[PDB]
Parts: structure tokens; C-alpha cells; sequence
């Protein structure tokens, strides 16, 4: 698979964008 | 006062205060009774905080409203961090690479909070593997990355961290 | 092969041990500052030893300056709002007439005394802010470079006599 | 003198004493 530092950033961005969609008006 | 006038250094000092309460109240809400969870991190359980303040509330509120989202990512981040094997020697380098990649397609409030979350998870992970006394280093990673990669300016141009108190459902 | 950013990271680690061992000494010479009594430190390391050793060998000198610095901090009345501003002014004046290892150690000492003073007056949770004052002042005003040019903080382990 | 000026003065005095004593 991809290097863990790459995967972590992808999942942080995924999570961040979920938070933004839910809580940023 | 008017939007645009706040300095990045003001946001940087505030970020340290926000991150401490984020860490404290996030760790507090994740604890479970009856020994069913991982042992608490005493450095986080007893982390000293400034007297109750607006910046402390920002950190606390971002931890609380992110709780459900955060818990859904627990198992995958635990797996990815074990794979990363961060150490005292490479934590800075890895933090920088990961944070840079996080923001490569833009800044928004959710991704800012995700950076706080990553700092929290990195600090907890290295503590669990025996690296004591490192929470201040991770806090510096967070503060300095934001300062040097435009995040502190993005926050400042929006009035500073207080603007995050309008995040909610 | 020693970068200023490496020296800055080491400064955070040096200062934490400096604060811990200095407070331990003061309390064995006023109510303890529990944030310093229970300050987490990295596992035994060279940088941790630097902080401990600089606190120990300066103990006699520091004790002789107790009354002067504790009184002047009471007069200064530093607060959460102005502490960094005063720190920067004082640190700038400390190094404007020269840099030497003793003055570098004096800056650590002032960081310790400032952190203890504000805690004693009710400002909890501020030790990280003061640690940042120390690290960032040194980094941004070329003291970290001065240290790096001597091989980094490990060179301070040769201070003694 | 203002307290911050006197503090810097005494830090220089302390530092130079430390240096004279411990820098070989
Ligand atoms: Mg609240
Ligand atoms: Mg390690
Ligand atoms: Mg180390
Ligand atoms: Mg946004
Ligand atoms: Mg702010
Ligand atoms: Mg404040």
C-alpha cells in the first residue's frame, strides 16, 4: 500500500472535510 | 480590532492555549470505566491549563463537537500510527510532511481541527510507547507549522481562534 | 551539522529539565509550584542532563540573586498580556553587549523565575508559554545559531570548575 | 530605573559571573 505518512494525510483531510461539512456554516 | 489586523504571533500564542485545552478535554471525554479502554496518559490527565478563558473554551469546544467523528477514525489512525513508528528522532519530519499534505488543497476550519487531532494522536501514541515529556514538543510542532505555513494568517484574517466558537450544528 | 531548528528543539528539552531541577533545588534551600514538581521530562538524555547540570552548577550564584530577581519581578508585575513583551525587551538587553555561556544560562534562569512568579500570582498553565518565549527568542535573535556554532547544547556539559 | 532595565542589568551581571566561574 501507500506509505503511512501519505495515508495519514489523506485520512486527516477526509476527516477535516467531514467536520467542515457538518459544522462550518 | 477589525478583521485583518490580528497578528500571526497572537494566533500562535493562542494556538498553544487552544491546543492544551483541546488535548485535556479530548482525553477526558475518551476515558472509559471498568478498564475496557487503553490506559490514560497521565501527562494529559494532569495537563495544567490557564485560568478559564475564551481560548480554553475554543480548545474544549472543538474537542467536544468532534468527538463522534474522532472516535470513528480511532482504529484506522491506531493502525496507521503503528505503521508510521514515529520516534523522538523523526516526529518533527513526519509531522511536517503529514501536515503539509493535509493542507495541500486548501485550508478550512475542519482541516485546522484535524491538525489539532493529529497533534493529539501523535502525542498520545508516542507516550504510550514510552516517550514521556514530549507533549510540549508536539505542541510546538502544531504552533510552528501553522505559523510557517499560512494557517495562523488564515485564522488571524478571520478574527483569531474565537471565530471557531461559531462552529457547531 | 547542527541546525538552528535542532538547537531550538533541544532548547525546549533543556529548559524543561532546567526548570524541574532548579525548582527542586529552591524547594530544598515558599509553596511549591506543582506544575514544576510534576513536569514530565523525556527519558534520561544528554539534553536533559544539560538542563540539570546548568541548574546545579549555578545554584550558589542563583541563590545570591534570589532577593534581587524576586523583588524586581514583584515590581515588574508581569501578566499574561505583557509577559512576552517584557521578556523580549529584557532578553534583547541581556545579549546586546555580548553573548557568552553565562548569559545564555541567565536567560534560562529568567525564564524559570518568570514562570514561577506568575504561577505564584495565580497564572496557571503558562509554563509552555514561557518555554516558548525562551526557545523563540533564542531562535529568532540568533542565539540558537551561537549555540549551534559551538556544537549545540552538548557543549554546555563542559561548563564547570 | 524601570524594573525591566534593572532585571536585564542583573542578568548580565549574573551571567558574566557564571561565565567567569565556569567557562574555561
Ligand atoms: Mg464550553
Ligand atoms: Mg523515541
Ligand atoms: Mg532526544
Ligand atoms: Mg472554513
Ligand atoms: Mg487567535
Ligand atoms: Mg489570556
Amino acid at each position: 500500500d501507500m506509505r503511512p505518512e501519505i495515508r495519514i494525510a489523506q485520512e486527516l483531510r477526509r476527516x477535516g472535510d467531514e467536520f467542515n461539512a457538518t459544522y462550518a456554516r | 480590532g477589525p478583521l485583518g489586523s490580528m497578528s500571526e504571533e497572537q494566533v500562535a500564542q493562542d494556538t498553544e492555549e487552544v491546543f492544551r485545552s483541546y488535548v485535556f478535554y479530548r482525553h477526558q471525554q475518551e476515558q472509559e470505566a471498568e478498564g475496557v479502554a487503553a490506559p490514560a496518559d497521565p501527562e494529559m490527565v494532569t495537563l495544567p491549563l490557564q485560568p478559564s478563558s475564551t481560548m480554553g473554551q475554543v480548545g474544549r469546544q472543538l474537542a467536544i463537537i468532534g468527538d463522534d467523528i474522532n472516535r470513528r477514525y480511532d482504529s484506522e489512525f491506531q493502525t496507521m500510527l503503528q505503521h508510521l513508528q514515529p520516534t523522538a528522532e523523526n516526529a518533527y519530519e513526519y509531522f511536517t510532511k503529514i501536515a503539509t499534505s493535509l493542507f495541500e488543497s486548501g485550508i478550512n476550519w475542519g482541516r485546522v481541527v484535524a491538525l489539532l487531532g493529529f497533534g493529539y494522536r501523535l502525542a498520545l501514541h508516542v507516550y504510550q510507547h514510552g516517550l514521556t515529556g514530549f507533549l510540549g514538543q508536539v505542541t510546538r510542532f502544531v504552533v510552528d507549522f501553522m505559523l510557517h505555513h499560512s494557517i495562523a494568517r488564515w485564522i488571524a484574517q478571520r478574527g483569531g481562534w474565537v471565530a471557531a466558537l461559531n462552529l457547531g450544528n
